[PDB]
């Protein structure tokens, strides 16, 4: 009976036109959405779940709305062939979190992050110091192809929920056959 | 095929620091970091006569590719056919190419460039107007992708090499300045670029000198130190002066492509002359008598009748002949750029032309507030 | 029928498994996407006709 | 000031001939028209000036004005 | 895993089984949506048919001035009217 408002956040940049796994990334990806809005739909029906791109764009393809159908028809056919640009991608979330029509939500935010980030780390701990002075949760998920222990992720997270905050999980797959059983063992209850 | 490319080694510097990067890379299964590595291959410098060796491997992609973005794959088979040399099977090769793949995205576009690029060199009657039409009727809905423009006017300038290709040559000679944006290439391809753009709109029917020109960059920052001829013909002719001793030069100098049009360009002065000469008077006394006409343009009296009325046929003015006074009135209506010499004056007779109206506000105002309410 | 005999018999390596990995791969794939686009299309319209 | 709203419209083109691309919003004209109840719902919302119909010599000279 | 002239003969043959199977019903999709949007087409028409008003028929006596028309219904009295705009 948690009362939230869960913002998916899906890669189509244009490295995500590979498998490295066995199936296809894009639906390892389009599943990895089917288990999260299936879990947020079980644990409480008063929530609701949006998807948001942010390659090249940050277009709003589904608004923030507790019906799951829209999502699963946009959730095919997405083609993927853009830039990857996550510095907007956070503050686009959170204005999204901003034009709700009930403030009694608590606010998580997932993201999908199949492709490698370039960015100043400035840019990182700016959004990160504003999101402490505005009490956010973000969790960051990696698909794909991953450096493993990046010196910005594992910063961001750190910087987000610092000095005993909530515990935004770091899911870090390994290339190979393995499904979201990594992001089913701790993120789907403990996030 | 680990064996493969472990034969295949050889024939480029530096060889295990690629080569063991391209076989781990096959092995991740990822199709970018491997593609730019391919198209790094490419772009090499060298003689590159490892094409057999790559058709199979660019087969062993096409086999289980089905996630890499055609565009990118047509951008870099264009370049492997062409080092092949092969002009009996390129075309039967890039029609398999372009028909393996007629997905949403618009790699057909760069193919059917792709088609005509390789064949404008025999035979260029029987479906290259089929081909350039082709590619501007699919140059539709996406102004985007910027290469399919770039490669149209590349084969719009194999085009130039025919007879009646003059106008529609420098409109979108135009057009590919106008949709690139960086240089990426050095000075000495550039100058040959701005030798035949100058060409391009000198040899026209319906251009003069078609004014943004001039200050394009691209063309007087690399031909003012060479040759230094074509700016200063073009300096005439903005100027729109006769000028017979520059305009000889130039006919001195450029010797084919010249003698054919000497008539002609004398001709297309004596009606740029009138639009420097009715300019050159701000409308106070725009009838203009025989006298100075041929004076100017260095016409006698007998043919500035059968000027006037060539530039009245075109329309680059539009008022009368009076011969009872021997006199030309004027209505000029085809404006072009000019100076800032001509901006300050423009704007003495703008603060006159301020001063006199809020002057004359000032007396209907004072003379008529108390009926004003 | 005779074509599906004569394309496996001359060539071994040369469009075996290289044609019929194009045309039927590229064919599911606007297969998949388009049952359901034209599916989502069509329930909308019964909606609009209602 | 005497200043009514503005439209621009959506036109793609690259720029004039041989300069960078951008959008570059043209302008079309605009004007303002009522209906025939929502202009005599304006006369008897106003109440007070007016400004008849044809002028006798003060509204003319102000509108020159 | 290599090339035989048996598993590749039969390689395709159990999946042009498949890729026919799902186009078959592709064209009896899209004569479906055709004919649905043609019913649509039909509502549409209706929707706009069904804001209409009616329109009095009546017959023109003569012209008063250059906006003032003496017209006369087919039972009912005279009216003084005038035209729209280009009439």
């Amino acid at each position: 009976m948690v009362l939230e408002s869960t913002m998916v956040c899906v890669d189509n940049s244009e490295y995500m036109r590979n498998g490295d796994f066995l199936p296809t990334r894009l639906q390892a990806q389009q599943d990895a959405v089917n288990i999260v809005c299936h879990s947020k739909t079980r644990s409480n029906p008063e929530n609701n779940v949006g998807l948001i791109t942010l390659a090249n764009d940050c277009e709003v393809l589904t608004t923030l709305t507790p019906d799951t159908g829209r999502i699963l028809s946009k959730l095919h056919t997405v083609q993927p062939k853009g830039k990857i640009t996550f510095c907007t991608g956070i503050r686009v979330a959170h204005l999204a979190l901003k034009h709700r029509q009930g403030k009694n939500h608590k606010m998580r935010i997932i993201a999908f992050v199949g492709s490698p980030v370039e960015d100043n780390e400035k840019d990182l701990v700016k959004l990160a110091k504003r999101l402490k002075k505005e009490k956010v949760n973000v969790d960051i998920i990696n698909f794909g192809e991953e450096e493993v222990n990046t010196e910005k992720l594992t910063a961001f997270v750190n910087t987000l929920n610092g000095k005993d905050g909530t515990g935004s999980h770091l899911v870090t797959v390994p290339p190979g056959p393995s499904l979201a059983d990594a992001l089913i063992s701790s993120p789907i209850l403990a996030g | 095929v680990p064996g493969f490319l472990q034969q295949s080694q050889n024939s480029g510097p530096g060889q295990p620091a690629v080569w063991h990067r391209l076989e781990e890379l096959y092995t991740k299964k990822l199709w970018h970091q491997l593609t730019l590595q391919v198209l790094d291959f490419v772009q090499d410098p060298c003689f590159a006569q490892g094409d057999g060796l790559i058709k199979l491997y660019e087969n062993f992609i096409s086999e289980f590719e089905h996630r890499v973005n055609p565009l990118s794959l047509v951008e870099i088979i264009l370049h492997v056919v062409r080092q092949m040399t092969d002009p009996n099977v390129a075309l039967t090769f890039l029609e398999k190419t372009r028909e393996k793949v007629k997905s949403s995205d618009e790699a057909v576009i760069l193919c059917k460039t792709a088609i005509g690029a390789l064949k404008l060199n025999i035979g260029d009657l029987q479906v290259t107007k089929e081909t350039i039409e082709d590619v501007e009727e699919m140059l539709n809905n996406l102004p985007g992708v910027t290469s399919v423009h770039s490669r149209f006017y590349d084969l719009s300038s194999k085009y130039y090499q025919t007879i009646g290709n003059h106008a529609s040559y420098y409109k979108d000679a135009l057009r590919f300045l106008g949709c690139v944006d960086i240089k990426d290439l050095p000075v000495s391809e550039q100058q040959e670029r701005a030798f035949t753009l100058g060409l391009a709109g000198l040899l026209g029917e319906g251009v003069f000198n078609f004014g943004e020109l001039l200050m394009h960059p691209v063309l007087e920052s690399l031909r003012n130190t060479d040759r230094q001829w074509l700016i200063d013909t073009l300096y005439a002719f903005n100027s729109g002066n006769v000028e017979r001793f520059q305009t000889l030069k130039t006919a001195w100098g450029q010797q084919p492509d010249l003698a054919a049009n000497e008539a002609q360009l004398l001709r297309k002065i004596q009606l740029l002359c009138l639009m420097e000469m009715t300019f050159t008077r701000p409308a106070n006394h725009r009838q203009l008598t025989f006298e100075e006409i041929a004076k100017s343009a260095k016409i006698t009296v007998n043919e500035v009748e059968l000027l006037v009325m060539k530039a009245l046929s075109v329309g680059l003015v539009k008022g009368s002949i009076d011969e009872v006074d021997k006199r030309v009135h004027m209505t000029w209506v085809q404006p072009r750029v000019l100076d800032l010499q001509q901006i300050k004056g423009m704007k003495d007779r703008l603060e006159f032309w301020c001063t006199d109206v809020k002057s004359m506000e000032m007396l209907v105002e004072h003379q008529a507030h108390d009926i004003l309410t | 029928e005779q074509d599906g005999i004569g394309e496996e018999v001359l060539k071994m390596s040369t469009e075996e498994i290289i044609q019929r990995t194009r045309l039927l791969d590229s064919e599911i794939k606007i297969m998949k996407s388009e049952v359901l686009r034209v599916t989502h299309e069509l329930q909308a319209m019964k909606d609009k006709i209602k | 000031l005497g200043l009514p709203t503005e439209a621009y419209i959506s036109v793609e083109e690259v720029h004039d001939d041989g300069t960078p691309t951008s959008k570059t919003f043209e302008h079309v004209t605009s004007e303002i028209g009522a209906e025939e109840a929502e202009e005599v719902g304006v006369e008897h919302l106003l109440r007070d000036i007016k400004d008849t119909t044809v002028g006798t010599l003060s509204q003319r000279i102000t509108n020159q004005v | 895993m290599a090339d035989p002239r048996d598993k590749a003969l039969q390689d395709y043959r159990k999946k042009l089984l498949e890729h026919k199977e799902i186009d078959g019903r592709l064209k009896e999709l899209r004569e479906q949506l055709k004919e649905l949007t043609k019913q649509y087409e039909k509502s549409e028409n209706d929707l706009k048919a069904l804001q209409s008003v009616g329109q009095i028929v009546g017959e023109v006596l003569k012209q008063l001035t250059e906006e003032k028309f003496i017209v006369k219904a087919t039972n009912g009295p005279r009216y003084v009217v005038g035209c729209r705009r280009q009439l």
